[PDB]
RNA sequence: GGUGAAAUUCUUGGAUUUAUUGAAGACUAACUACUGCGAAAGCAUUUGCCAAGGACGUUUUCAUUAAUCAAGAACGAAAGUUAGGGGAUCGAAGAUGAUCAGAUACCGUCGUAGUCUUAACCAUAAACUAUGCCGACUAGGGAUCGGGUGGUGUUUUGACCCACUCGGCACCUUACGAGAAAUCAAAGUCUUUGGGUUCUGGGGGGAGUAUGGUCGCAAGGCUGAAACUUAAAGGAAUUG
């Protein structure tokens, strides 16, 4: 509930005493039940498995990469969301990653993930007909939903509240030294406006 | 006989939210009430449970996916990547 | 014996660059263009203009320690001209002239393999 | 010319002025016989057969030595085909492209191709409900196809 | 021009070559010749070193100065300084490439072009690419005034020229396969081979180029300078 | 091609389509070769093999699934497992 | 009327011939109706061989030279006197100055 | 006048007729 | 830097130029031709996979299954449209510097949409050979692409060489012939008018416009008049 991707659960036998032990994973497209699942340093290159992403090769599309040794993943958990491998750096012990965002990262080799894209893609393309539907969308999310303007609000609740006609009066666009009560708006707008262009990241 | 010409499965949403919106919401429809293949034993009994989880009656095994259907363009180009990078660097 | 150094002599339209370097290129010795000659920005492109900037980087060199160099004659090249301005060959004699031995001389304008497209448009300068 | 392109190639065999079997000949007539059905017991075709006797045994041709066309010979026994065996391969070939489209559909050329195969085999087909040599209401069947062959 | 300039400054002298030095280049051993020039650098003051800029530069010579004929003038060799030896310098085999010269006289009409390239891995860990080209030539008593080739035959001939080089490239080091290109030995192993399937004219090793190198091991690169 | 010389079996010689099929004809020593279609699962697969083994009959794999290897023998349903009984006028046996 | 039978170009048994840019004015033209010719020249031109020859720290060094291919349209090429208007009679002729 | 600059002045005229028109329907 | 010459612009806070290194997109030079393939639009780096095709060879098989087509359908340059991705170059719009009587143009520098890919529309061009398709016949000469036959030709049947043949892309000479001519081996075998077949035109404008349909998200595509006006518009050559 209130994700997007579906998880797997893969359950392994525990190597310190006599029982199994359930993990909750968050899917890759193609893993079905029944699958065998390996993690470690010395597992397959396959969809599904987990592996240092110092013993990849470039080019490897990764998810739920941990950013450092250890968290237990932190990167790529979305629908549809994955991370490219873009080179290794030996004498430092460190590898380039492209994120979901165009960013690009330093990160230990022994940093862990999963390989393949995670599940449940395109979700965002069909349109949400209803009211009804973004209704029982964020039901089970948390409340931020409906979102009334501040410009419809008086003074005494909003910054952008008041006035003959619905109007701001000021630059929507704060500085990032204001305080709590002040930061309506576009905070830290390094531009404003329709993006022509390429994004010259 | 051929109940509407081209509203098709969308004619139950009425003259209500645009042709535009309308004509998006056919396509993914059709694609999340369609039947696919089980690989696993030829059968087309792949139906869709929640977004993402593509099931069969025939086996009761499940199938990670997309939300709409069973792959994707951009999980296939991964696939046919591994398996040349696999069997590129195990030499 | 000799003591070698590079002459690179971007022969251009509107200009022209002569300037001496290192066998290794990484450390430039003199640099003297057309546009340092001449008072009229359409003489920037002369024999002349190139072969009074030949003989000072042959002043330059002389008194650093150089006495031969090799050759590299270039165009703009790319999408542009690909073809040597009026004063490559003006330097390249007013350095020999100079009693400033010359050793090997190649053209390096780069050839684009097929390339990115050229400017003026479909139709060309219309003039 | 060619029925669906623009070559003119003029290519073809030249039988025999003479109607009689070669001088040197011996082989008897049903021992020809023998050959044919023999070969058509492990599968080949009318065609097949007349080449693997042509370049391997002195078999100028059968209507010459044995005094029956191939076609006839078969059918006489009771090997005769279930559909004549020219449909057989524009079918066979029909089902190739079609599979060759189900993985490319950006193969604008296949589909193309595919059509002009497919109104060769409609064109033939009503050649062969006509004569009665396939039952009429025959209909070649995209769907279907597949199990004709194979 | 000498008075156009409008503002020197986006606000409102040391001789320099009084503070240099020079050093001298040396070549690996495979060459006959182990001087090819010198060069220049700022001396090595308290925060700066003269080792960390003259680590890397390229020199671009001649194997006709290397090897003391003008006959092999229309190739030429790259050096990489590894190291610095007190006062002269130590480099090693970085590549190699015609000159634009001569390769643009080889290619007149008439005649088809074929080329080749290979990576391939020596025995010592480098990686390398090895370019090759060829081209098909008019026969005695020939009346035909064109000597094109089929592609049936371009195909064979660059199998058979890949073949060739990544075997003279794998099983030898990079130190023998500089070696082996001086002779120009590879062209006549390719010809040799082609021979029965198109005659050709101008078959070379158009360029050699690095793309990886092992880690750096001291020794090795002295067994090539002393 | 395979597909030709399994037709040719089926028109002349005897077969047995089906799982049930087979292992009654692998017990009874009547096999002469078995075609396992590529997706049969890997644990009935298996059990084929070690049949074959103690009868002492060959195990070919063929390249295709159920759907395809039907259509090779020629029905408009679909076969997972199909084993030669006798050879008719083909040449399966003794070649491939 | 038709003035040529060949329209102005070399396309016969082919639908599309790619372009290239002329190289004075930057437009676009087939590459089977651009004029082509081919300037080979030594790098050092011919009132200057006597210095270099002296200056050369070889004996007997050959001159390298320069090579390429130059693409002109119709207009360039008329302008540039690399062709010339020519008679009705002295149209057909194909054979080199 | 040119017969291309004739043609895409009727087109705009068209266009115009179109949205005239479509007041009334 | 830029031009015929210049100005805007960038530059002592280091531009232009030199070296080493890396990223992204596009493109596929020279070889490239009176050469190749495809129904046309079109198609040029290496290799693997999938299917397809012409010509040639054939003492293979069927035996008239054929030719051309109203309606109907597949593909269909560029620009254009809808949604993702990519966005290096060039660049409708836009902004600027200069010329000019004016210059909201040509020239110089920026620059969005576009350019490229996936999914889906459009259905157009000087889409030209301004030349429909199938068949037979009629003049001379050489060069070239594929296949086949003869020459144990010659170099060391692969490459060439000579003779012949079939199928192509074309080319040179000529007029038995055609044409109003320009020209044409088809545009010939048509007043000595008949091999089969499909499509279109009837002086120039109004007009590919109005209106009615039908297709398209839109731009628009296909079908397509009338009143009125007018003695000329037009094709190829000749002398100025």
């Amino acid at each position: 509930s209130g994700r997007g991707a579906p998880l797997a659960k893969v359950v392994f036998r525990d190597p310190y005493k006599y029982r199994l032990r359930e993990e909750i994973f968050i899917a890759n497209e193609g893993v079905h039940t029944g699958q065998f699942i390996y993690a470690g340093k010395k597992a397959s290159l396959n969809v599904g498995n987990v592996l240092p992403l110092g013993s990849v090769p470039e080019g490897t599309i990764v998810s739920n990469v941990e950013e450092k040794p250890g968290d237990r993943g932190a990167l790529a958990r979305a629908s549809g969301n994955y991370v490219i491998i873009i080179g290794h750096n030996p004498d430092e012990n460190k590898t380039r990653v492209r994120l979901p965002s165009g960013a690009k990262k330093v990160i230990s080799s022994d940093a862990r993930g999963v390989i393949g894209v995670i599940a449940g893609g395109g979700r965002v393309d069909k349109p949400l007909l209803k009211a009804g539907r973004a209704f029982h969308k964020y039901r089970l999310k948390r409340n931020s939903w409906p979102k009334t303007r501040g410009v419809a609000m008086n003074p005494v609740d909003h910054p952008h509240g008041g006035g003959n006609h619905q109007h701001i009066g000021k630059a929507s666009t704060i500085s990032r030294g204001a305080v709590s009560g002040q930061k309506a708006g576009l905070i830290a707008a390094r531009r404003t406006g329709l993006l022509r262009g390429s994004q010259k990241t | 006989a051929k109940r509407t010409k081209k509203v098709g499965i969308t004619g139950k949403y009425g003259v209500r939210y645009g042709s535009s919106l309308r004509r998006q919401v056919k396509k993914l429809e059709i694609q999340q009430h369609a039947r696919y293949d089980c690989s696993f034993c030829g059968k087309k009994t792949v139906k869709r449970g929640a977004a993402g989880i593509w099931t069969c009656s025939c086996c009761k095994k499940t199938v990670a996916g997309g939300a709409y259907t069973v792959s994707t363009a951009a999980a296939a180009t991964v696939r046919s990547t591994i398996r040349r990078l696999r069997e590129m660097v195990e030499a | 014996s000799q003591v070698f150094g590079v002459a690179r002599i971007y022969a251009s339209f509107n200009d022209t660059f002569v300037h001496v370097t290192d066998l290794s290129g990484k450390e430039t010795i003199a640099r003297v263009t057309g546009g340092m000659k001449v008072k009229a920005d359409r003489d920037e492109s002369s024999p002349y203009a190139a072969m009074l900037a030949a003989q000072d980087v042959a002043a330059k060199c002389k008194e650093v320690g150089i006495t031969a160099v090799h050759v590299k004659i270039r165009a703009t090249g790319g999408t542009r001209t690909k073809t040597p301005g009026p004063g490559g060959q003006a330097a390249l004699r007013a350095l020999a002239r100079s009693g400033l031995r010359i050793g090997r001389i190649e053209d390096v304008t780069p050839v684009p393999s097929d390339s990115t497209r050229k400017k003026g448009g479909r139709r060309g300068r219309r003039l | 010319g060619r029925m669906h392109s623009a070559g003119k190639g003029i290519s073809s065999s030249a039988i025999p002025y003479s109607r009689n079997a070669p001088a040197w000949f011996k082989l008897s007539s049903e021992s020809v016989i023998e050959q044919i059905v023999k070969y058509a017991r492990k599968g080949l075709t009318p065609s097949q057969i007349g080449v693997l006797l042509r370049d391997a045994h002195g078999v100028t041709q059968a209507r010459v030595i044995t005094g029956n066309k191939i076609m006839r010979i078969l059918k006489s026994n009771g090997l005769a085909p279930e559909i004549p065996e020219d449909l057989y391969y524009l079918i066979k070939k029909a089902v190739s492209v079609r599979k060759h489209l189900e993985r490319n559909r950006k193969d604008k050329d296949a589909k193309f191709r595919l059509i002009l195969i497919e109104s060769r085999i409609h064109r033939l087909a009503r050649y062969y409900r006509t004569v009665a040599v396939l039952p009429p209401n025959w209909k070649y069947e995209s769907a279907t196809a597949s199990a004709l062959v194979n | 021009a000498v008075g156009k300039n409008k503002r020197l400054s986006k606000g409102k002298v040391v001789d320099p070559f009084t503070r240099k030095e020079w050093f001298d280049i040396k070549a690996p051993s495979t060459f006959e010749n182990r001087n090819v020039g010198k060069t220049l650098v700022n001396k090595s003051t308290g925060l700066k070193s003269a080792s960390d800029a003259l680590k890397g530069r390229v020199v671009e010579v001649c194997l006709a100065d290397l090897q003391g004929s003008e006959d092999h003038s229309f190739r030429k060799i790259k050096l990489r300084v590894d190291e610095v030896q007190g006062k002269n310098l130590l480099t090693n085999f970085h590549g190699m490439d015609f000159t634009t010269d001569k390769l643009r006289s080889m290619v007149r009409k008439w005649q088809t072009l074929i080329e080749a390239n290979v990576t391939v891995k020596t025995s010592d860990d480098y990686v390398l690419r090895i370019f090759a080209i060829a081209f098909t030539r008019k026969q005695a008593n020939q009346v035909k005034r064109h000597s094109y080739a089929q592609s049936s035959h371009i195909r064979a001939i660059r199998k058979v020229i890949s073949e060739i080089l990544t075997k003279e490239v794998q099983g030898s080091t990079l130190a023998q396969l500089t070696s082996k290109l001086i002779p120009e030995v590879i062209n006549k192993e390719i010809e040799n081979a082609t021979k029965d399937i198109f005659p050709l004219q101008n078959i070379h090793v158009r360029k050699v180029k690095l793309l990886k190198q092992p880690k750096f091991d001291v020794g090795a690169l002295m067994a090539l300078h002393g | 091609s395979i597909n030709q010389k399994l037709a040719l079996v089926i028109k002349s010689g005897k077969y047995t389509l089906g799982y049930k099929s087979t292992v009654k004809s692998l017990r009874q020593g009547k096999s002469k070769l078995i075609i396992i279609a590529a997706n049969t699962p890997v644990l009935r697969k298996s059990e084929l093999e070690y049949y074959a083994m103690l009868s002492k009959t060959k195990v070919y794999y063929f390249q295709g699934g159920n759907n395809e290897l039907g259509t090779a023998v020629g029905k408009l349903f679909r076969v997972g497992v199909v084993s030669i009984l006798e050879a008719g006028d083909s040449d399966i046996l003794t070649t491939l | 009327p038709k003035k040529r039978a060949s329209n102005g170009r070399n396309k016969k048994g082919r639908g599309h011939v790619k372009p290239v840019r002329c190289v004075n004015c930057s437009k676009s033209i087939p590459k089977d109706k651009a004029i082509k010719r081919m300037a080979i020249r030594n790098i050092v031109e011919a009132a200057a061989v006597r210095d270099l020859s002296e200056a050369s720290v070889y004996p007997e060094y050959a001159l390298p030279k320069t090579y390429n291919k130059l693409h002109y349209c119709v207009s360039c090429a008329i302008h540039a006197r690399i062709v010339r208007v020519r008679s009705r009679e002295d149209r057909k002729n194909r054979a080199p100055p | 006048m040119r017969a291309k600059w004739r043609k895409k002045r009727t087109r705009r005229l068209k266009r115009k007729r179109r949205k005239v028109r479509a007041r009334s329907k």
